């Protein structure tokens, strides 16, 4: 019947940030910190509509902005997060109690030279208020009406119409 | 089957014939297939042969009572020329309960079954002429 | 060793339930059940299956076939193959191979149904954040929200306990 | 398939010391059945407590900890009944 | 027929069924009730071999009380269901129009019906 | 339609038909039971995984050990008949005739 | 034997049956079915003769695989749309299978090879209690899933299994195959109208289950197998003979009894559609099962068979049997002919 | 008969393990949750026979979410198409990894 509505090749390039794993984990606290205030756009964009193909704009935006982060921690202190992701790193599955001296060390780093407090626990939670420019959408459900509804029976009811009504046995 | 039996009744009745006798043979040749499957399920025949010989026996007298029905049910339907009586199905109930009597061998039990088969198949035509429907409305 | 390994493994499973219903001597019939159960937890291992068909086969390959082979150990003699039960075993490998044949070479097969032919990578997950595995939550309820049915199975337990006892000379 | 292979690796290579050992060289009680029936309805009974590890991190704590506690209690009434009632007496 | 607002659940006697008329005392059904609830004890005093009519007499009593109840109970039940039979079908009588046309009274001066003697 | 449930339906009708012919041992039979077991368990399993039916994923274990006790009381019952006979054969039964 | 174990198994079948009323998910069904089996395998062979172990291995083989085929329909119905609410079922083939399973549950005509053979190895309560509670609990679940069922199935079996409850019954002298050839012609009675108005169905199952509590408590009153031990009990009784008169009337179904009462309201609601010709081959058949009773009457109060002395013996002791309650179902089941508008009681 | 105990006693003991879209331990969905949320809504306050003729759209589009039989359809007969104009030879595909 109907037929979908890709995007097309000109919305899919954002420059992907094609960075590996384990510093990306590593590096998710402060980015939570700083940047992550606008993605809550994308995310209930995600929430209120059930459909990519649709939010993608706000996913080149925490794309820009994951990527500006990732700058703006390149370019300055630490170079020896290096260091502390590659120790980070081989660690089977990354456990954040593995390496904490050096975490120490780039928390100290970045604390003393650009700012950035480390978010406490449980502050990666608590339930979070998010204004948008869109307004909120109605029925994503596209569904038809609600058919029929049942006529409700109500009324004081009368007694038995001449008994049972039945062969015999009246009354 | 449902398939069968209505290529059997959406002939008109009417003459189309030997298509009659050949659905009518094939309904006695399913029915005499029933009947000895439980037969063949329900003796242990020991030999095996004695049981190829008891359905084939079974089957064998289904498919000609049937055959014996439609033969007589089209040579009454083309003579008579009244296609709405039941009266040529009662001859047709007689006949297959007199050869049903003939390949058992003893005549009384062709009599019974004369009468009986003949009431069953004038029936059987009456509710269909008048139009009486196969075990339910289901409604109300 | 490629794609339809699960169909492959349904077909040794096929066999096995055709090799014992073919009826041998029981003890062979337990080698039959083992054997089908564990490649019908292959089977459900490649959907994953991560704790369902491990489960499965301590109870019947671990509790169940043991005290099946125990009763065909000291009930049953059977001290003497046979033309029945070799010749059903024939005719059901002869319908196997048939359903099989025109699986492979033709769209579907119809028993009365219409099953799609071909091997099954679809359909299956696209990739989602699982983290829990999510047979193994759904199992960690039954004690939050299982209130009335842990207690109807282990109530007829208890009383399985007392009919076996009693059927075998309570008290 | 990687336990696969390694079933098939240890499988053959049993068969083949197996197969080169062997080219080389050249009634009843009712009481038997009383244990095997309690092993299997205990063994069950093992089925349904075993997943109880996988379910202690729930919203639901007093609720979990009454129903195994129940869980427990009717094995032990199950075990104390055919204890109690000769049902392993020599 | 089924229910019809098991919603609602099972509820042996409604809060609307405190609108229909009571059985009154003395009815005749429930009477009959008191007849069988005797003629129970009667056969209760005829199975074992304790006389009739006699020795049996509380007993007598206890049965005619308990039927003579337990018919009162189940013959308001069965006056709630007739009622709320009658009622659904005139709510479904008033709800449609359309389709249970008024038949226009064809008096006898003009309705034709054939004779057919018997001789 | 995830071709394999037909092959499980077809091992249904394996595990049915090996439950309803049977020759000489009641075990066979008990066996085919157990198999027909194992049949719905998986089909069932493979349905619910498939379907990320995952609030009331409680049918293949729960059926599993309910038919798994019904098997426990068959083979009670089969140590009491071949308690009471020599054998526990079909035949030696056709005693109280229908 | 333990009173208390007496007491708990009968709390165990009461469980069972209630949880198969009661629950809205398939499994439960299904364990309120199992339950229900593994509960009433030992109320049978409560004595230890062989008769009653090969019944008990022929119901236990018969059911168990009735109970597997209804979890094969079930895992059929959520192969297609899928959900566990008992409710209209969303195919004719799993329909198909359900109905089949039910059919073995409860005593139907390709399905009742296994009932005159249950009945007879065992003693008189095991052959009460399972009557009652095997007829009583599949009839809630056909109640609960008839709006999805081929109408030729139901049909099918309520016919076959009216007239082999009546063409098998006039040749055994055993009681209890007597009694359970009734209870084929009863049930196929009981399964007929379920498509049309369930509440005749239930009002049937109301009725027999008193029928038969009655007939069986009179049996329990006087240890019988054959019709010579009751002209026995001609001798001995009198008001045992007139009971049984009585008794076996009813379940001939005579208007001025009540037994005729489930037959009449079940032609008046079938023939209010357009089926006629199955009515009046139902109700023919309805007296052919009438012809067993009365020869059973024939022999126990009517005509007179010569007697045994020892009956003279049993003259000095008077009757000390318990009965649970006689009296009060017997009238309940017989007198209750001007109560037919309490038909509506039931829905 | 059944029986609305259920219902009366005010414990939904049994009503949990009854659908999909009735709450998760963790609050994950089921790969068909939208469906159902919207076809229950649509045969909630309806007698089960303008279900059966009501509903059937959106039943329908529940039931090829569940199974996928139509769709598995299109794509089948996608990958015999291909294969046979692989065996003719034309356009020695550039549908993988690259042109």
């Amino acid at each position: 019947p109907g037929i979908v509505e890709l995007p097309s090749l000109e919305d899919l390039k954002v420059q992907e940030v094609k960075v590996s794993s384990s510093v990306l984990k590593a590096a998710a606290h402060h980015y939570g910190a700083q940047c992550d205030k606008p993605n809550k756009e994308f995310m209930l964009c995600r929430w209120e509509e059930k459909d990519p193909r649709r939010c993608l704009e706000e996913g080149k935006l925490v794309n820009q902005c994951a990527l500006e982060f990732f700058r703006q921690i390149k370019r300055h202190c630490a170079e020896p997060f290096t260091e502390y992701w590659t120790c980070i790193d081989y660690s089977g599955l990354q456990l954040f109690r593995r390496c904490r001296k050096e975490q120490a060390q780039f928390d100290k780093c970045v604390l003393d030279k650009l700012g950035w407090v480390r978010p406490d626990l449980g502050e990666l939670s608590k339930v979070t208020k998010v204004k948008t420019d869109r307004p909120l959408p109605e029925n994503p459900y596209h569904s038809r009406a609600r058919p029929e509804p049942n006529p409700e029976v109500e009324g004081d009811l009368k007694p038995a119409r001449h008994g049972s009504r039945l062969f015999f046995w009246t009354m | 089957a449902k398939t069968l039996l209505h290529q059997y009744w959406d002939i008109p009745e009417g003459t189309e014939c030997h298509r009659k006798t050949y659905a009518a043979t094939s309904i006695g040749g399913a029915s005499g297939l029933v009947v000895s499957a439980y037969s063949v399920a329900l003796k242990t025949p020991t030999s095996f042969l004695e049981g190829v010989a008891r359905t084939g026996r079974y089957t064998f007298t289904a498919a000609a009572i049937g055959a014996i029905f439609g033969l007589t049910s089209c040579i009454s339907a083309q003579v008579r020329e009244k296609p709405d009586d039941p009266l040529n199905y009662l001859i047709g109930g007689c006949a297959g309960g007199l050869t049903l009597g003939a390949r058992t061998r003893s005549y009384g039990i062709g009599a019974a079954a004369c009468a009986y088969m003949g009431l069953t198949a004038a029936l059987v035509k009456m509710g269909q002429l008048e139009g009486w429907k196969v075990f339910a409305e289901p409604k109300v | 060793m490629m794609t339809y390994i699960v169909f492959i493994l349904s077909i040794i499973f096929v066999m096995g339930f055709v090799g014992f219903s073919s009826k041998p001597s029981p003890i062979y019939g337990g080698l039959g059940l083992i054997v089908s159960g564990g490649v019908g937890c292959g089977i459900v291992l490649n959907f994953g299956g991560s704790f369902l068909g491990l489960m499965v086969f301590l109870i019947y390959l671990g509790g169940m076939m043991v005290v099946f082979g125990y009763t065909t150990a000291m009930a049953t003699e059977q001290y003497p193959s046979n033309k029945v039960v070799l010749g059903t075993f024939i005719t059901g490998l002869l319908m196997e191979f048939l359903m099989v044949y025109y699986v492979l070479k033709d769209k579907e097969v119809e028993i009365v149904f219409k099953f799609n032919g071909m091997g099954d990578w679809v359909i299956y997950d696209t990739g989602d954040s699982g983290f829990f595995s999510e047979e193994a939550m759904g199992i960690a309820a039954l004690y939050s929200y299982g209130t009335w049915l842990v207690i109807v199975t282990g109530w007829s337990l208890l009383i399985g306990v007392v009919v076996i006892m009693e059927i075998t000379r309570g008290n | 398939m990687n336990l696969m292979i390694t079933l098939l690796t240890n499988f053959t290579l049993a068969t083949l010391l197996v197969t080169i050992a062997f080219w080389l060289p050249q009634p009843f009680s009712m009481k038997f059945f009383l244990v095997a029936i309690t092993f299997l309805l205990f063994d069950l009974e093992i089925a349904l407590l075993l997943p109880l590890p996988w379910a202690s991190q729930t919203t639901n704590l007093n609720t979990m900890l009454t129903m195994a506690l129940l869980l427990i209690f009717l094995l032990a009434v199950s075990l104390a009944y055919e204890w109690t009632q000769k049902g392993l007496e020599w | 027929m089924t229910g019809r607002q098991a919603r609602a659940p099972l509820q042996f006697l409604p809060d609307e069924a405190r609108s229909l008329p009571p059985p009154k005392l003395t009815d005749p059904r429930l009477a009959y009730i008191g007849f069988l609830g005797y003629c129970s004890g009667l056969i209760d005093n005829a199975i074992r071999r304790r006389p009739v009519l006699s020795a049996g007499l509380h007993r007598q009593f206890l049965y005619i009380t308990s039927f003579v109840f337990v018919g009162y109970y189940l013959l308001k039940r069965q006056d709630y269901m007739y009622a709320v039979r009658d009622h659904d079908m005139f709510s479904y009588i008033k709800s449609h129009p359309e389709d249970f046309p008024e038949k226009d009274k064809k008096t006898y001066r003009e309705v034709f019906e054939e004779f057919h003697p018997v001789r | 339609m995830s071709l394999v449930y037909m092959n499980i339906m077809m091992a249904f009708t394996v595990s049915l038909t090996g439950l309803l012919m049977y020759r000489s041992h009641l075990m066979s039979s008990l066996l085919c039971l157990e198999g027909m077991m194992l049949s719905l368990f998986i089909l069932a399993t493979l349905m619910i995984l498939n379907s990320h039916f995952t609030l009331a994923s409680m049918m293949p274990i729960i059926l599993l050990v309910f038919a798994a006790c019904e098997a426990a009381l068959g083979l009670s019952l089969l140590v009491m008949v071949s308690n009471t006979y020599g054998t526990d054969y079909v035949q030696n039964l056709n005693l109280l005739q229908c | 034997m333990n009173p208390i174990i007496l007491i708990i198994i009968l709390m165990t079948v009461m469980l069972g049956t209630i949880i198969v009323m009661i629950s809205t998910h398939w499994l439960l069904i299904w364990i309120g079915f199992e339950m229900n089996m593994l509960a009433i395998i030992p109320i049978m062979m409560k004595k230890h003769n062989p008769r009653a172990t090969e019944a008990s291995t022929k119901y236990f083989l018969t059911q168990s695989t009735a109970s597997m085929l209804l979890m094969m329909a079930i895992i059929i119905n959520l192969m297609f749309s899928g959900q566990w609410t008992v409710m209209k079922l969303f195919n004719p083939m799993a329909s198909m299978l359900m109905t089949m399973a039910l059919a073995m549950k409860l005593g139907m005509a390709p399905f009742h090879f296994w009932v005159p053979e249950v009945t007879q190895g065992i003693p008189l309560s095991s052959g009460l209690i399972l009557l009652t509670w095997q007829k009583l609990a599949p009839m809630s679940v056909l109640y609960q899933i008839l709006p999805s069922i081929n109408l030729d199935l139901i049909l099918t079996l309520s016919i076959l299994s009216i007239t082999i409850g009546g063409w098998g019954g006039l040749n055994q002298t055993q009681l209890r195959k007597i009694m359970a050839y009734s209870s084929i012609a009863h049930m196929g009675w009981m399964t007929a109208v379920l498509l049309y108005n369930p509440t005749m169905t239930l009002l049937n199952l109301i009725i027999y289950i008193i029928m038969t509590s009655t007939m069986f408590t009179l049996f329990m009153a006087n240890s019988t197998t054959t019709t010579l031990s009751l002209s026995h009990t001609w001798n001995k009784a009198p008001i045992m003979t007139i009971l049984v008169l009585i008794t076996l009337l009813s379940m001939g179904g005579l208007p001025p009894l009540s037994g005729f009462m489930p037959k009449w309201m079940i032609i008046q609601e079938m023939t209010k559609n357009d089926s006629i010709i199955l009515p009046t081959l139902m109700a023919i058949t309805a007296l052919l099962n009438l012809y067993f009773y009365m020869r059973l009457t024939y022999s126990t109060a009517l005509t007179m068979f010569p007697s045994t002395n020892n009956m003279k013996m049993k003259w000095q002791f008077p009757t000390t049997k318990r009965m649970t309650l006689l009296p009060t179902m017997t009238v309940l089941s017989t007198m209750l002919l001007p109560l037919t508008p309490i038909l509506s009681i039931l829905e | 008969p059944f029986f609305d105990v259920q219902k009366k006693l005010g414990v939904d003991l049994d009503h949990w393990m009854t659908i999909q879209s009735a709450e998760q331990p963790h609050r994950i969905p089921a790969r068909c949750h939208a469906f159902e949320k919207e076809w229950i809504e649509c045969a909630h306050g309806i007698g089960s026979i303008r279900a059966e003729k009501e509903c059937k759209i959106e039943f329908e589009d529940f039931r090829e979410c569940l199974l996928r039989q139509k769709t598995m359809k299109r794509l089948n007969a996608i990958k015999r198409q291909r294969d046979k104009l692989i065996k003719e030879g034309k356009y020695t595909p550039p549908p993988h990894h690259s042109g």
